[PDB]
This record gives C-alpha cells, sequence and structure tokens, in this order.
C-alpha cells in the first residue's frame, strides 16, 4: 500500500473497506525466499 | 469530527449535507448525473471518501455529465445506425441483419431517461446452430460464434460499467442457454417501479405455479433484511414496510408458505424460523416484521452477509438422520435487501454454493433442479455495489433477480402495485410428478362404426370442456353416441356434446382437380358434456396467442400475437415433438419442424403421397396452414402413425409445453399394427395444422373458457 | 504544463470488418429515360 502519521481512525477506515477481506496479526516464522517469488510463512496470532 | 467541505462540490451542479453532516449527496440538474459516485461518506480521518468510479479509479474533480446510453461496440450478422461517440436522451437507433439472417426483437430502440434502451435486444440469427444466437446486448461484447451443443459464450462490458447477469452461458441440451441474458449497467440507470414489479412477479409467480403440485405449502421464503449502519434508518424502515406488503401479496394467492425473517449486522438475528409452527402464519410474520427496529443493530453496526446466509442454511439444513420426507420437493425463495457493501466474513457467495450442494442443485446433468432455488436481491443503501448484489442473485433465462430502484419511495410502489394487480395464474402445458404419465393433455379418441370401424385418433385437452383434435377422424354421418373420448388413462368413456368442425373444412372439395384428399383446415373441437376436474393425470395445454402462454414464454404482457409466432415458430429448423402410443404405452417422439430454408424440400415431397402422384401444382395440396416435419435432415425424425393422427404438435421450451400444430396426414404410412417400417423412405414427411392460422376460429369457439386470447 | 485531449475522452475505433454491406435494394423510383436511381446513405466502417 504505502508508508504520514496513520492515526487510529486511519487504520479503522482502511481496514473496513469493502475490499479488505482478512485482517490478521501474524508472526514471521520462516522465510523461504527464491528467485521469482519469496515465500513468507506467517503464523496467525489472532 | 465533521469533514471539511473544502473542494468537495461538483462542477456544474451542487450537493447537500445529510445525516447531520456525516454524508453528502450531489444534486445535478435534470438531464445530468453526479460523477463519479452519487453520494460520499465522511471518514473519521477528517476527509471525505475518495472518488471511486466503477473501475475502482480515482477521480480528482467531480463533474455533472449528461445521461448517455451504452454504445453497441459489438454487433454481428447485421448493421446498426446511426453511430455516435455517445447517445443522448431520446436518441433512436435501428438494427438490420444481412441477407439470409432473421431479425428478432426490437428493430428500433430509443434511449430513455433511465439511461437504458427501449424495447428488447436486437439479434441477427441465421438459425444454423443447435441453440438460437444468444445475441450481443447493447454495451456488451460476446466471445464465441459457435452455438452448438455444450458450447459456451462469454460477455464483457465497457470500461466503467458493471456486468449484470451471466458472463458465461452454455448451450444446454434442449435448445436453451444457461444463466440469463447479460446487460451492461452504469451508475444511474436504476429501475422504474414498474420494471421491478413486472420483472419480479414474472420471475416469482412462475416459480410459484410449479409449486402447486400437489396445509403448509412446499415452499420456503427467507426474508433477510440488512440492518447495518451503512444503510440508515430511512432506507431501512422503508424496506420493512416493503416486505410487509410482499407477505400480504403472496397471501392474496391463497398460498401459505413457510417464512423466515432474519435481520443481520455484525451477527445474524433470527426472528422467525421455518421450523416453527407459526412460520406459515402470514399475520404473525408480519407483526414480527413490525417489532424489529433499526436501533436493534446500533451497538454493533457491522456488515457480515456471510453469517446471514449461514443462518438461512441452518434453517434448511438437517440432522441426518433426516434426509427429510419431501426435501426434494420444496422450493426455496431467498429475498434479501442489502447495499452489497460487506466487509466482515468475506465473500458471501461461498455460502450460496453450500446451499446449492445441500439442495443438490446443478449436480446432475439430467436433473439441474434449478427451479428449486430463487435468490432475489434488492439495493437499499445509498451506495450499492451492483457487482456484489448480482453475484448473489440467481441467473435464470428471461428472468430478473437483480433490482435497484431510484429511491425507497419507489421500492414501496413496487409492492403496492402488486397487492392490487392479480395476474392470470393458469397451468397450461404443465407436467406433474415426475406411476408414469407425463402427458395430461394427451387424449385418446375412438369412433365406433358399422361392421367394425373403431376409428382410432387422438386429441388434446385445451379447456374444461373442449378437446382440440383432427377433423378427418370424424364425419357428418357419425353421431355423438358413436364417439367416445378417454383422457387421463381412465377406463371409462366420456360422453360428448357436439363436435365443432372448421367452417373451411372440405376434404371432398378437390375431386374435380383429381385430388381425393384435402386436409386443409383439418381441425375440430370436442365439447364434453361434463366438466373436467384437473388432476395429476388431466391438465390443459397452452394454445398460441393467450395470456397464459405469454407468461409461459416469460414475455412481457405487451406481447402481441405476431411476436409469439416469431418465438414459437422462427424461420429455422424448429425442435418439436409429438405423443405416440407404443404397446399400450405413451411415448414422446422428438422431431424437427421444417420452417427454415428446408421448408420447400419437405413440402414438395407431398407428391409421393397416395393420390397426389398426378398433382399439377404441389403448392395447392399444401396450404400455408401446414407445418411440415419428419425426414432425414437435419436428423432422422420419427414418423406419425394412424393412431397418432390428431396428435398435438408440442414445442418444449422453458420447461413448458406449447401446442402449435395438429397431426393431419403423412406421406408414407410406416405403421401397420405390426412393426415399425424401419426402412422408411427419405421422402416420408409428416404434415400438421398451424394453429396460428386457425386462431380466429379457436378464439371464437373458446371465448367462454377464460383462456384470454389476444386481440391482434 | 499539459494539454492535448484526456485519454479518457477518446473513442477508439473497433469495427474493422473484411466485408460488409450485404443487403438488398429495389429500384422503384420514378424511371426516367429507362434508368432508375437510388440514393443510399451508408455508414463507412472504421
Ligand atoms: C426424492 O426423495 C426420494 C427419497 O427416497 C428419492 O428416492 C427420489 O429419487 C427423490 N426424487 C428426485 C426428484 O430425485
Amino acid at each position: 500500500i504505502q508508508k504520514d502519521k496513520v492515526t487510529l481512525e486511519e487504520r479503522l477506515d482502511k481496514a473496513c473497506e469493502p475490499g479488505v477481506d482478512y485482517v490478521y496479526k501474524t508472526r514471521l516464522v520462516k522465510v523461504q525466499l527464491s528467485n521469482d517469488f519469496d515465500e513468507y510463512i506467517m503464523a496467525i496470532e489472532q | 469530527g465533521s469533514c471539511s467541505l473544502e473542494g468537495v462540490e461538483i462542477k456544474g451542479g451542487s450537493f447537500r449535507l445529510l445525516q447531520e453532516g456525516q454524508a453528502l449527496e450531489y444534486v445535478c440538474p435534470s438531464g445530468f448525473y453526479p460523477y463519479p459516485v452519487q453520494t460520499r461518506t465522511c471518514r473519521s480521518t477528517g476527509s471525505w471518501s475518495t472518488l471511486k468510479t466503477q473501475d475502482q479509479k480515482t477521480v480528482r474533480k467531480a463533474e455533472c455529465r449528461a445521461i448517455h446510453c451504452p454504445r453497441p461496440h459489438d454487433f454481428e450478422n447485421g448493421e446498426y445506425w446511426p453511430r455516435s461517440p455517445y447517445y443522448n436522451v431520446s436518441d433512436e437507433i435501428s438494427f438490420h441483419c444481412y441477407d439470409g439472417y432473421t431479425l428478432r426483437g426490437s428493430a428500433n430502440r430509443t434511449c430513455q431517461v433511465n439511461g437504458r434502451w427501449s424495447g428488447q435486444t436486437a439479434i441477427c440469427d441465421n438459425g444454423a446452430g443447435y441453440c438460437s444466437n444468444p445475441g450481443i446486448p447493447i454495451g456488451t461484447r460476446k466471445v464465441g460464434s459457435q452455438y452448438r451443443l455444450e458450447d459456451s459464450v462469454t460477455y464483457h462490458c465497457s470500461r466503467g460499467l458493471t456486468l449484470r447477469g451471466s458472463q458465461r452461458r452454455t448451450c444446454q441440451e434442449g435448445g436453451s442457454w444457461s444463466g440469463t441474458e447479460p446487460s451492461c449497467q452504469d451508475s444511474f440507470m436504476y429501475d422504474t417501479p414498474q420494471e421491478v414489479a413486472e420483472a419480479f412477479l414474472s420471475s416469482l409467480t412462475e416459480t410459484i405455479e410449479g409449486v402447486d403440485a400437489e396445509p403448509s405449502g412446499s415452499m420456503n421464503i427467507y426474508l433477510v433484511l440488512d440492518g447495518s449502519g451503512s444503510i440508515g434508518a430511512s432506507d431501512f424502515t422503508g424496506a420493512k414496510k416493503c416486505l410487509v406488503n410482499l407477505i400480504e401479496k403472496v397471501a392474496s394467492y391463497g398460498v401459505k408458505p413457510r417464512y423466515g425473517l432474519v435481520t443481520y449486522a455484525t451477527y445474524p438475528k433470527i426472528w422467525v424460523k421455518v421450523s416453527e409452527a407459526d412460520s406459515s402464519n402470514a399475520d404473525w410474520v408480519t407483526k414480527q416484521l413490525n417489532e424489529i427496529n433499526y436501533e436493534d443493530h446500533k451497538l454493533k453496526s457491522g456488515t457480515n452477509t456471510k453469517k446471514a446466509l449461514q443462518a438461512v442454511y441452518s434453517m434448511m439444513s438437517w440432522p441426518d438422520d433426516v434426509p427429510p420426507e419431501g426435501w426434494n420437493r420444496t422450493r426455496h425463495v431467498i429475498i434479501l435487501m442489502t447495499d452489497g457493501l460487506h466487509n466482515m466474513g468475506g465473500d458471501p457467495i461461498t455460502v450460496i454454493d453450500e446451499i446449492r450442494d445441500l439442495l443438490y442443485i446443478g449436480k446432475d446433468r439430467k436433473n439441474p433442479r434449478e427451479d428449486y432455488l430463487d435468490v432475489y436481491v434488492f439495493g437499499v443503501g445509498p451506495l450499492v455495489n451492483q457487482v456484489n448484489i448480482n453475484a448473489l442473485a440467481s441467473k435464470k433465462d428471461n428472468e430478473q433477480h437483480v433490482f435497484k430502484v431510484k429511491d425507497m419511495e419507489n421500492l414501496e410502489d413496487v409492492f403496492y402495485q402488486m397487492i392490487d394487480e392479480s395476474q392470470s395464474l393458469s397451468l397450461c402445458g404443465m407436467v406433474w410428478e415426475h406411476d408414469y404419465h407425463k402427458q395430461p393433455w394427451q387424449a385418446k379418441i375412438s369412433v365406433i362404426r358399422p361392421s367394425k370401424g373403431h376409428e382410432s385418433c387422438m386429441g388434446a385437452v385445451v379447456s374444461e370442456y373442449f378437446v382440440l383434435t383432427a377433423a378427418h377422424c370424424f364425419t357428418v354421418d357419425d353421431k355423438e353416441h358413436s364417439i367416445k373420448v378417454s383422457v387421463g388413462g381412465e377406463k371409462r368413456d366420456l360422453e360428448i356434446e357436439v363436435v365443432l368442425f372448421h367452417p373451411n373444412y372440405n376434404i371432398n372439395g378437390k375431386k374435380e382437380a383429381g385430388i381425393p384428399e384435402f386436409y386443409d383446415y383439418d381441425v375440430a373441437l370436442i365439447k364434453l358434456k361434463n366438466k373436467l376436474k384437473y388432476g395429476q393425470t388431466i391438465r390443459p395445454i397452452c394454445l398460441p396467442c393467450t395470456e397464459g402462454t405469454t407468461r409461459a414464454l416469460r414475455l412481457p404482457p405487451t406481447t402481441t400475437c405476431q411476436q409469439q409466432k416469431e418465438e414459437l415458430l422462427p424461420a429455422q429448423d424448429i425442435k418439436a415433438l409429438f405423443v405416440s402410443e407404443e404397446e399400450k404405452k405413451l411415448t414422446r417422439k422428438e422431431v424437427y419442424i421444417k420452417n427454415g430454408d428446408k421448408k420447400g424440400s419437405c413440402e414438395r415431397d407431398a407428391q409421393y403421397a397416395p393420390g397426389y402422384d398426378k398433382v399439377k401444382d404441389i403448392s395447392e395440396v399444401v396450404t400455408p396452414r401446414f407445418l411440415c416435419t419428419g425426414g432425414v435432415s437435419p436428423y432422422a425424425d420419427p414418423n406419425t402413425c394412424r393412431g397418432d393422427s390428431g396428435g398435438p404438435l408440442i414445442v418444449h421450451k422453458r420447461s413448458r409445453f406449447i401446442q402449435v400444430g395438429v397431426i393431419s396426414w403423412g406421406v408414407v404410412d410406416v405403421c401397420k399394427n405390426q412393426k415399425r417400417q424401419k426402412q422408411v423412405p427419405a421422402h416420408a414427411r409428416d404434415f400438421h395444422i398451424n394453429l396460428f392460422q386457425v386462431l380466429p376460429w379457436l378464439k371464437e369457439k373458446l371465448q367462454d373458457e377464460d383462456l384470454g386470447f389476444l386481440a391482434a | 504544463d499539459e494539454d492535448i485531449i484526456a485519454e479518457e475522452n477518446i473513442v477508439s475505433r473497433s469495427e474493422f470488418p473484411e466485408s460488409w454491406l450485404w443487403n438488398v435494394e429495389d429500384l422503384k423510383e420514378p424511371p426516367k429515360n429507362g434508368i432508375s436511381t437510388k440514393l443510399m446513405n451508408i455508414f463507412l466502417k472504421d
């Protein structure tokens, strides 16, 4: 998406957009990176 | 805090603050529409919602553009004119096919105020494919010229338009394309209160007529109302009253289905369950629809359409154990109001699929069972995503399930017009379950004569008294006591009253020219002495140019008699069938009506017929009141026998049976009470009597049968 | 520092048939000198 202060309300609206489907808090377990695409194994904390 | 009104207006227009400055609505002068979006929401970030078009594109400045209609950027087998970079209001365009192509639909179409074109879609078909040319709706783009069996075609709308209906249609067995006809929609086209009510009933009532076959009708109505905070108490309370009239409307049909009221937000809330003993009580369901309030879902104003449909799933599900007695006989009608702007749960479509698998629909090539599930969607919220509300709504041929009225007031009028109006509910050419007797209309006629005689013919129940049949099966000498008619497979014989022959029937009016036989206007009605009680074995059949047939073809009430003849009997190789009797058992025989360019080939073969071997002009023995069938091209069509004479020539379309002809005479007799010829000649043709030619006679003799014949 | 026409308001061509104008016409106009004349108004392709 992007990167200038992204307040609380900023995330609320950007997370409740019709497009936004999934919202997780994950933990990067393992990084299997290659040449054409990089796998990012994340673990959904909640 | 209230969003700043800095640079948020619209060029050549205005806007107004609603919901206490939490949202604004652009107001463009008549003849123009707010661009891109109609209204805007006040984000909690201090700025209004970004200007997103239909292609999810960002717009800087809002402008008031004029109301234009979709441009036909794709048309085959013909030519349309004039052509312009854009079509204003009240602009007319005409269509014209090339040489060797037939034009069906409206030739002249005018751009209306609702940003749509008047009349139907113009299609130029040659009639060479198993299924008729799907055509290319104005604004769409069809990909696929092959119209064979199992073949498919894809559609694509222009940039900035939302495709409504099916994007892919497959030519299914029986001459019919799957899904519904596409239609490129914009962001201001909406639907007039009449267009909605007219397309809603024409798609609902038909799904109700079949239900009666057959307390507690075998049909469930799931009312899912959206109470999210993105709709507003204004468009919500109006949706409630909108449903209230719907229940009472269905009640006027003397039918008491099983209702299920469910209002959802962040979580579903079931008020009425189909398993309850009060689900059939229209009154109670209405009061429950009144007790509900928009304030019920204020604390948790979420939008999780997924869970909502899942709640409906649990209402139609089963322990299993059951396997219920009569689960495969129940129709389900899910009606839900929603802006389509879901954000919690994901794609609600996934649930719909689960419902299809639970009801075993579309999981059988021979038994689609698509008639056991209807999904109607209505846009209520200010910002309604036509893309989503379409993906949920069902796609049936010549039926509309997606609706978007102008405002809430109009949505109400849609259901007000219903309560007053009482469309004709007739069950002509209908089939019941399905021992084995799928031909209720079928009738067996026998005429006893001296020595033996036993003239063996057949007819077709067209009313509660009359039974259409051939005319040569009877004579002026034959009385009423010597004529017996049996229907529904009953062992007894019904006593007739009088046999009405056609005023122009004269089999012996050609002996001068050396023509022994002359089956011109070979039709006759048989008014019974007793009234027939319709059952699962006895039932009328649709006759051309009737208010009952108009609904069967799912055509608008404003359909003229001429339009039906173009639909039932096009200028091509029509696919019809007739009823034959083999070994005391009725059986269907699929044939083809030579009404295309193979018409002359099928007619001139009447010279090989007994007695017609010395006819000067073959066009004198084959009057325009004849429909030629049988032959080897395109396929080897089964021939009619002597006992099949007077049999109905039916055209199976839209799961309905329409009689268009009457078996008159055949060229070569292939039945001799022994075996079938098997070695039939390539000129063994069969002729019938076009009902569209004997309409004036049918309309007069059947004026007191409540068949509702068209004027014309 | 900009001009031209917006890339949004440019109706691109599309109709490029290899053959068209496959119709029929009948000369019933008042014959003069044994020569009938018909004035057709066709729309050229793109
Ligand atoms: C309906 O249910 C019964 C269950 O015994 C089944 O035998 C029958 O095949 C079903 N009918 C249809 C339409 O398949």
